[PDB]
């Protein structure tokens, strides 16, 4: 099966994320 | 209708029995004008490029999803409505605190503002979370005004798993949607031939977003 992360949409991964 | 009640009547069951939550009409006319104008001068000013994969292997990202984006605070000059309706956003998820499955939300991403400008464009099939990168919810803001789904297509078209039929949410303008970001919800943008705006958040749970950034630092 494929690698699906190959198709899912870009997120900055470290250092960027919001906090509520 | 208040956050709260938005939240406890209507998105809560609404996500925990179907994973797909569609409030129109969210800001109004008035508030939807003006970000639908922040959103064309980003496109007018050049400050999109193209939509990135996760994981890029040997095709283009082109190849696989046809919009150009730009990442909003919402605190940018020029950029203060989308910063209202991310805090609305925002704002709606806090309500649904503790009740969203058994996710603990506790932050997000930035806006991605994405323009698929028409030409057959779309996004084929994906899933936006698939291996646990801490992204549950997703949540897309449409503002195309006079938008036409059949004759400009650009359906966001959403296969809940183990469901009768599948979901055709119409990019209209004022929409707000709301669906789990994982396998449960396979979607795709099917082939737009007009400009088409939308701006997504996503959500993550606290605990598999942690997972994810060790996984990522050590991986
Ligand atoms: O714009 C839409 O309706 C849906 N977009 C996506 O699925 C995405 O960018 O991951
Ligand atoms: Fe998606």
């Amino acid at each position: 099966e494929l690698d699906l992360e190959t198709l899912a949409p870009y997120i900055p991964m470290d250092g960027e994320d919001f906090q509520l | 209708l208040p956050a709260l009640k938005l939240a406890l009547e209507y998105i809560v069951p609404c996500m925990n029995k179907h994973g797909i939550c569609v409030v129109d009409d969210f800001l109004g006319k008035e508030t939807g004008q003006q970000i639908g104008d922040e959103v064309r001068a980003l496109h007018d000013t050049g400050k999109f490029t193209d939509g990135q994969l996760v994981s890029q292997k040997s095709d283009s990202s082109k190849d696989i999803r046809g919009d150009k984006i730009t990442w909003i605070e919402g605190k940018e000059p020029g950029c203060e409505t989308i910063g209202l309706l991310m805090s609305s956003m925002d704002d709606l998820i806090r309500h649904c605190n503790g009740k969203l499955g058994s996710y603990k939300i506790n932050g997000r991403t930035k806006a991605m503002v994405a323009c698929y400008p028409g030409n057959g464009t779309g996004y084929v099939r994906h899933v936006d979370n698939p291996n646990g990168d801490g992204r549950c919810v997703t949540c897309i803001y449409y503002l195309n005004k006079d938008w036409d789904a059949k004759v400009s297509g650009g359906i966001l078209r959403i296969f809940p798993e183990g469901k009768a039929q599948f979901a055709d949410i119409e990019p209209k303008f004022d929409r707000l949607l709301f669906f789990w970001s994982d396998r449960r919800n396979p979607h795709e943008v099917q082939p737009a031939y007009a400009t088409r705006y939308a701006i997504t958040v996503w959500y993550f749970d606290a605990d598999e977003r942690a997972r994810a950034k060790v996984k990522y630092l050590t991986g």
